This record gives structure tokens, sequence and C-alpha cells, in this order.
């Protein structure tokens, strides 16, 4: 069949380079324009860039705010592309799919989760969320990157267990609440994986 | 957990070890004196004791006059007792301080307890609960055949405890299996091959589909399974102008 | 100039029932040789999109049935025979006049039909330990709520606000919502919604 394997994710500054790669196994490369399409946190799809096919002249053509920094390169004789990611920015902190065609996006490959942010790697700041008299939760907030997985009752109670999507904060800093309702005294652990920063919680009004 | 342990245990020996033996729960429990207590019931005719020293070593010295196997445990340490007890920190909570309990899975088998609980105690209070309280296998190993639980594969390289198993059905009428582990002795592949082997034929579920992959192996024509016939036959009734 | 294309953002599809998702283009999309230039695409919750249909109304390889294309050359509709979980998902509209492309548009929100449901509204006042590092954040918790065109206000104002939409679920198949009010030390010294389930707004403080 036909795959669209994706390769080049890691941590990187605002101003650094970055190499996003893509090896197209089950046709020909050459006649197919790469194209680089890139999902915004929260929101569809926006388009990159695209490179045109290398017998159509091989002419790379990127959005107007990406174009130059970016570089669209291929090659048929190992078959890949690459996507070169020079002066990454707060809008790189984002998915990455590699598609097949400049104007016919086919198979969209995997996806790559590229992040661009001036935090570092620290644990949970958990912080309880007090019942008004109902509903017990407790925050996450002050962690970076994203790792994540917060159960209530140390993976006892499912029924009821809702753990929000990270939001990103101007700081650069990740941020989620995980909630329960049900009435009752409820303990909630965070596992902070690339620190291993593990932090239990119970909480009372 | 258990480098911490070890560590700040390495300190108490001189003072109390432990030992193993297969003998009946009633004559032990009946001649134990000046500290002495039954660390773990590994059935009706295993138990492991926790003794000081100077008795402990005479306790497996009254079992090598009733000739039982006597194993003089060279990593004699302290536990299941007050010798251990004593701290409370390095011993009770810095051995785990991280741990992730997880919902019902498969069901594991706690002993300190005697029954099927749900993972969440396993944490640095069931080490605790080890050093404090007894271990009570045997009562797990019940409710282990309670529970359907027969097929017992030993994970060590020297089988002492299925060994154990094997009592367990000595005087039960629900006779389960016990796999033979790796010798004393045995550290080498064909021993694990052959420790396979029994296990498969004890009935434990071997997902052959998982062995030969490495191996590259090739399927041949075998014989096909050798039905034992009968002779069954229904003929006709009748017998024409009776 | 662009074709620049709307379409029902928040179309709902229920099991077993056969719907009609749709897109309107400024200009005309039909081309010299008679083909619609439109390009129906599905992007799963959390998985790569996948194109579904291309020239109008022909499918792609490998893409099931189900879906259906037609429509004018301003006009276009892609009716979903047997509406399945897979299904559910977000529908890209993508033009082909002109390439550039500088955003794929709003698509089509698409979850699994329920009936309307009752907002719970729990306001949870920051913790007394979140105060000693200087920050604070009382959470409206929005819960059980359908569909998402709910707003929150932080009144006695609102700006600070943050948003965490969450995951819609199959055996509730509702919707939940955290306004993150992250807040200061000295103006810590409400939340209220107006969702379709209810009509007066509910105002609970901390």
């Amino acid at each position: 069949e036909v795959q669209l394997v994706q390769s080049g994710g890691g941590l990187v500054q605002p101003g650094r380079s970055l190499r996003l790669s893509c090896t197209a196994s089950g046709f020909t490369f050459g006649d197919y324009a790469m194209s680089w399409v890139r999902q915004a946190p929260g929101k569809g799809l926006e388009w990159v860039g695209f490179i045109r096919s290398k017998a159509y002249g091989g002419t790379t053509e990127y959005a107007a705010s990406v174009k130059g920094r970016f570089t669209i390169s291929r090659d048929d004789s190992k078959s890949i592309a690459y996507l070169q990611m020079n002066s990454l920015k707060t809008e790189d902190t984002a998915v990455y799919y590699c598609t097949r065609g400049g104007t016919l996006f086919d198979y969209w490959g995997q996806g790559t989760l590229v992040t661009v942010s001036s935090a570092s790697t620290k644990g949970p700041s958990v912080f309880p969320l007090a019942p008004s008299s109902a509903a017990l939760g407790c925050l996450v907030k002050d962690y970076f990157p994203e790792p994540v997985t917060v159960s209530w009752n140390s993976g006892a109670l499912t029924s009821g267990v809702h753990t929000f999507p990270a939001v990103l904060q101007s700081s650069g800093l990740y941020s989620l609440s995980s909630v329960v309702t049900v009435p009752s005294t409820y303990i909630c652990n965070v596992n902070h994986k690339p620190s291993n920063t593990k932090v239990d919680k119970k909480v009372e009004p | 957990v258990v480098a911490l342990r070890s560590r700040v245990i390495a300190t108490m020996p001189g003072n109390k070890g432990m030992a193993s033996i297969a003998a009946p729960a009633g004559e032990v429990r009946a001649r134990i004196g000046d500290r002495v207590e039954i660390a773990a019931v590994n059935g009706p005719r295993s138990v492991v004791v926790a003794g000081d020293s100077d008795e402990l070593d005479r306790l497996v010295a009254s079992c090598t006059t009733e000739c039982i196997r006597a194993k003089r445990l060279a990593v004699d340490y302290a536990s299941h007792s007050s010798h251990v007890e004593t701290i409370r920190d390095a011993l009770h909570a810095e051995l785990g301080e991280d741990f992730h309990p997880l919902p019902g899975f498969v069901p594991f088998f706690s002993t300190v307890t005697g029954r099927w609980t749900q993972p969440d105690e396993l944490d640095a209070g069931y080490w605790y609960r080890n050093l404090r309280r007894t271990v009570r296998f045997a009562d797990a190993v019940r409710a282990l055949a309670e529970q359907g639980y027969r097929t017992f594969l030993e994970v060590s390289a020297h089988p002492i405890l299925t060994a154990a198993i094997e009592e367990i059905g000595d005087g039960s009428g629900a006779d389960l299996s016990a796999i033979h582990s790796l010798r004393r002795g045995d550290g080498s592949l064909a021993d694990f091959g052959e420790a396979l082997s029994r296990a498969f034929a004890a009935g434990v579920a071997v997902d052959w589909e998982s062995v030969h992959l490495g191996t590259g192996a090739r399927r041949v024509p075998l014989p096909t399974y050798p039905f034992q016939r009968e002779r069954v036959w229904l003929e006709p009734k009748p017998v024409a102008r009776r | 100039d662009v074709v620049m294309t709307q379409s029902p953002l928040s179309l709902p599809v229920t099991p077993g029932e056969p719907a009609s998702i749709s897109c309107r283009s400024s200009q005309s999309l039909l081309h010299s040789n008679g083909y619609n230039y439109l390009d129906w695409y599905l992007q799963k919750p959390g998985q790569s999109p996948q194109l579904l249909i291309y020239l109008g109304s022909n499918r792609a390889s490998g893409v099931p049935d189900r879906f259906s294309g037609s429509g004018s050359g301003t006009d276009f509709t892609l009716k979903i025979s047997r509406v399945e979980a897979e299904d559910v998902g977000v529908y890209y509209c993508m033009q082909s006049l002109q390439t550039p492309r500088l955003t794929f548009g709003p698509g089509t929100k698409v979850d699994i039909k329920r009936t309307v449901a009752a907002p719970s509204v729990f306001i949870f006042p920051p913790s007394d330990e979140q105060l000693k590092s200087g920050t604070a954040s009382v959470v409206c918790l929005l819960n059980n709520f359908y569909p998402r065109g709910a707003k929150v206000q932080w009144k006695v104002q609102s700006g600070n606000s943050q948003e965490s939409v969450t995951e819609q679920d199959s055996k509730d198949s509702t919707y939940s919502l955290s306004s993150t009010l992250t807040l200061s030390k000295a103006d810590y010294e409400a939340c209220e919604v107006t969702h379709q389930g209810l009509s007066s707004p509910v105002t609970k403080s901390f």
C-alpha cells in the first residue's frame, strides 16, 4: 500500500532550525507534488507550502508569511522530502502533515507534533478544586511539554472522570484541570513523564 | 523499592534472619518460642519462619532432626518483625515514593490480606504490611483454587515455592499443578525450554506464535490427529418375515 | 479575488440517519470542462485527514460509498447515507480554481446527535494553596452540555478567560467546558452562560 511516514520531532527554541522528513512508499515519488500542511492547536488545517513535481519544474511555493525561511526539497533516488524549518516561531508550535499533492492532499501521512516553546521541563503544581457545597477536581497547571495522564481514585473511578485538554498560556506553559462529578474524599495523582514528577492530592471543600 | 530496602536492611544482620521449611504449620507453631513468628504460611506443609539468631538456626536444626529440607538461607535478614518496623521512614516510606495503582486489569493476588484485592494497596504500605504482619500465603493459594487457579509457574531460578504448592494439593482434594522451575544449577536456555514444555504439559496456555517468531521457522506437513476409532454403527432394525 | 466559502459549521448527525452537509462558494467553481472544482475532506478526531470526494461528486479509492457528492457551480452538497462514528469529525470544503491555500476554512464540526442537554454550571473558587505562589484561577466548570455554543462571562470584566473545550464521548455524547480565569494577587479580592439548554442566565459566584 501507500505510506507517507514522517519524522522530525524534537525541541526547538524561537530562532532555531529543524528538519521534517517524509518518506513515500507505494508509488513513484517524482510525479506527485509534495505539500506541507500544519494543524494549529484548536482548529483544522492551514497549508504551509508545496514544491512542484520534479518534471513540472520543482517550483516551490510557500505561504506569504512562511515564504523564504522554510525550504521545501525532495529527491527520488532516496525518495525523501525535506521541509527545512528555519527560524521557528510560536505559529510553528503545531502538528505538521505531509500531503501527497499540490492541489490534491491524498494520504496526509501520520502527523508530526512540532513544539516551539521557551519554557523548561518541570513537574506539575497540583492545586485542588474545592467544591462549593457537586464536583471535585484538582489542577495540573505549571507543566510542560505534553505527555500527560490524570486519573481519579488512582485508576479506580472511570465513570464521571473527565480530564480537560491542554491550554497554552502566553508564558509558554500548559494547563489541565481534571474533574469528577459525583456526590460524596477523592484522590487525584498526576504523573509528569519527561521529569518523572508524580504529585498526589486529596480534596475537601 | 527493593534496592533501598536491601541497602538499608543490610545493617540488621547479626541480630535476626529468616529460614524456609516444608514442615506442617501445627508442630512448628506449637514449638516456636523466644521471639519467633511464622513469617509466611506457604501451605499446610510449608512455612517460612522469621526468628532471631541462635534459635532460628536451631529451628532448622530441629527440622534436620526430623530430616526435612534444610536450607540455612545465606541471605538471612530481618522482616515481618519489630527489628525492621522501628524504621518508619526509610523502611516504610522511602522505598516507595511514587506509585501508580492500576484498575482490575487481570486479577492479581495479594497475600497479606489473604484474599483477592484491587491493585490500589500496592505501594510502600504493602511493604510495611510485609514487614509488620505475616504473609498468609496459603490463604491466598486456597483463594486461588476457589477462584479457579491450579497451574503455578515459579518465577525463580530454583523451585522452592512450587515445591510447597505441591504440598498445597498433598492434603487438599483439589490437586493442583505446581510447575518444576529451573533446577538449582540450571542457567541456560535449554532449561527454560524444558520448563516451557512442562508448563504446556501442565496446562499453561503458551502462545506458540511468539516463541517461533525469532527462529524464522517453516510449517511442514505432519501427521494429523490419530482418531481412536470405536465401532459405532446403527443397523436397520427389522428382520424380514419374523 | 479569492473564492471564500461558507458551510454549516455545526451540523449534527445521529446514527442510522442520512445527513446533508453543504458548502457555498462566492464564485463559480465549475471548470471549462464542466467539472466542478470542490474537494470534500474528512479529519477524524485526533487523526490524519482523509480525501473523501474530489471533482465535486466522485469518490476517492478506499473511502466507503456512504459519502456521495453533488451540487451546482456555487452550491455543493455531500449526503452521508449511513452515518457512523468515524464519519463524525471535521468536514473540509476545499476549492481548486485558485491555489494559494491560506486556510482550510472554519470547517463543519460534526457531532453525534442527542437531545438538548442540561448545562451543569459549577463554580470552583481557587484553593488557598494556589494563593501562595501569586496566581489564582476560579474555574467555571460547564458540564454535560450540548451543543458547544455557550460563552462564559466573568463579571463583578471579562478578557482574562482562556478556553478549554473538551472531547464528546460515546455513552453520553455531551460536552464539557473550562473557562480558566488565571488571575493575580490583588484583583482576586461570578460566571454565567447563555447555553441553549436554558433561557435565563444562571449566575453563581465564588
